[PDB]
RNA sequence: GGGAGACUGGAAUUCCUGGUGUAGCGGUGGAAUGCGCAGAUAUCAGGAGGAACACCGGUGGCGAAGGCGGGUCUCUGGGCAGUAACUGACGCUGAGGAGCGAAAGCGUGGGGAGCGAACAGGAUUAGAUACCCUGGUAGUCCACGCCGUAAACGGUGGGUACUAGGUGUGGGUUUCCUUCCUUGGGAUCCGUGCCGUAGCUAACGCAUUAAGUACCCCGCCUGGGGAGUACGGCCGCAAGGCUAAAACUCAAAGGAAUUGACGGGGGCCCGCACAAGCGGCGGAGCAUGUGGAUUAAUUCGAUGCAACGCGAAGAACCUUAC
């Protein structure tokens, strides 16, 4: 990253649901290098949500990502003997991928014994914004706008 | 560099009686301006400074508002 | 005591930050310093301590029912702006930010240099 | 020039100053 | 802002008195001495006292050099330009000598807010008679006298004439396109800076403000230490200053520039160096190596990075060196 920006690998469109969102989701929930396992897991969660709420899965996943959307990140920069928490605006792609990481981690945090329903439950409650992820995201905006005093460093 | 106002043949006589003329040459905090900002010659600059000090003395201008 | 309008004096140096809410006649209602909040030693110069002291003083003054505040600030820069934000967030209306810091006219003699 | 010569001169001078300091009363008594 | 005397202005610091007002304030890399809870810090109002003059303010002005800027009044020295009316060489330097001469210091009488040698604690350190923190006397100030020293430096004595220019600033007189508004421009006398010819220099650099080309006068130098010391003398209340050697000892002491190396000196540029991310270690058990301890021996080697699942890609005997 010293020379310049590095290229970004293009995303592969999904074969079944036809969205980069679901393949990004399975990639982030991917672990141990076993795409089949996580892939059938995300299929199970998708079909569970579809059969539970009886709605369109793609639109409710976009609704969930919009409800877990961050706005202004906080990053530490070193000056004057201390590290100050400067706020920085976030481009949409990083926000989306980190929010999806958040929702995957929080689905892993659910305690109903199997994630094939944990992730679906997280999807449906994020459609209502009732999970812990959305409240903690609200806390993130709380902190971001609470530390707005360091609006002059602009780091 | 702007020319000196008082170096003209039709300039005004510098005096501490006139407060607006000295109000021109003092800043928003009551301080005296430099002569690079104004461009007036050394002589007229020192007359302006002395006049401002006298005006402060006789209580016509604030001591650093 | 019930007073609608008052003032806030903030003094920030390289060692401490002291906030005091007063009447327009100068009588003090409540004060909170950077070490009264629970910071001891070198830590009471950081902006976090300034914010905590400012909000604590603002809350104590608000308990007496202060609505609008004219803030006078003083001293070098340790927690000036952070204190202003802390008062404005605690529920006080700022009317004017006036910086009255003493400035000698070449009187007295400052101490020597640190080597 | 260099400062080594200056500090040699200062060292000789300071030694003489200390020698003068050490024996003021004796010099006073002996001179009279 | 050249000097002397008198009167006088405001900000700020400290202190005292009286309100509001609570439990901390101060200081530092971090702290502790310290100041408070008997009312501190903070914040209002009043009073006392001393010292220095923010903005104008600069490579700008004045003075023989020291040096000189809050305001006003009184007394006073020097310089520059123009006219050239006046005297008629009355000039230059000047051994001795006299006068002035930063800061510190001494004497007599006041003053004393801030600052601060010496002096006390606190801190760091293997020790800190210091750097850092808290107090603090002389002194800093005034009146009148002494001493007479500095890197008192442009490390460059005074006077005069000559030798390419370019470019700023301070003070004053003149001609011409001229709006005579105007730094319009040119000419001219005295200063004050920058860059550059010839020339000079060991080089660095100086270069019309010469360290260039010449004349007059004064001061000073003759290897480094011993030594600006001893003796004699003059001056001083004292500290001390001024004039100024010898015995002896070394084979050198120095000035300028060059190339490397080094810096608890800077400036740039790279690298999974950080940053953004994923997965671990330090947590338990077990396997290997090492330090440490016993033992008859626990063979030897390897000790930041760059040794520690390393020589050893094979210790029941054999390896094996104990």
């Amino acid at each position: 990253p010293r020379k310049g920006p590095a290229p970004k690998r293009p995303l592969v469109n999904d074969p079944v649901y036809g969205s980069q969102l679901v393949t990004q989701l399975v990639n982030k929930v991917l672990l141990e290098g076993k795409k089949s396992l996580a892939e059938r897991i995300v299929y199970g969660a998708l079909e569970q949500a579809r059969e539970k709420t009886g709605t369109d899965p793609v639109v409710t996943l976009k609704r969930a990502l919009d409800n877990v959307k961050p706005a202004l990140e906080v990053r530490s920069r070193r000056v004057g003997g201390a590290t100050y928490q400067v706020p920085v605006e976030v481009r949409p792609d990083r926000s989306t991928t980190l929010a999806l990481r958040w929702l995957v981690n929080f689905s892993r945090q659910r305690r109903e014994k199997t994630m094939v329903e944990r992730l679906a439950n997280e999807i449906l409650d994020a459609s209502n914004g009732l999970g812990a992820s959305v409240k903690r995201r609200e806390d993130t905006h709380k902190m971001a706008e609470a530390n707005r005093a360091f609006a002059h460093y602009r780091w | 560099t702007r020319k000196c106002v008082f170096c003209s043949k039709k300039g005004q006589t510098i005096d501490y009686k006139d407060t607006a003329l000295l109000r021109t040459y003092i800043s928003e905090r009551g301080k005296i301006r430099a002569r690079r900002v104004t461009g007036n010659c050394v002589q007229h600059q020192r007359d302006i400074a002395v006049a401002v000090k006298n005006a402060r003395e006789v209580a016509l201008l604030p001591f650093g508002s | 005591k019930n007073v609608p309008h008052g003032a806030a004096h903030i003094k920030s140096t390289f060692n401490n930050t002291i906030v005091s809410i007063t009447d327009p006649q100068g009588n003090v209602i409540a004060w909170a310093s950077s070490g009264h909040v629970g910071f001891k030693g070198s830590r009471k110069s950081t902006p976090f301590a300034a914010q905590l002291a400012a909000e604590n003083a603002a809350r104590k003054a608000q308990e007496h029912g202060v609505k609008k505040v004219d803030v006078f600030v003083k001293g070098p820069g340790s927690g000036r702006e952070t204190a202003i934000r802390s008062l404005q967030a605690a529920g006080l209306e700022v009317g004017t930010i006036s910086d009255v810091t003493p400035q000698p006219h070449n009187g007295c003699r400052p101490p020597k240099r640190r080597r | 020039g260099s400062v080594i010569k200056k500090r040699r001169k200062r060292m000789s001078k300071k030694k003489h100053r200390k020698l003068l300091r050490r024996t003021r009363v004796q010099r006073r008594k002996l001179g009279k």
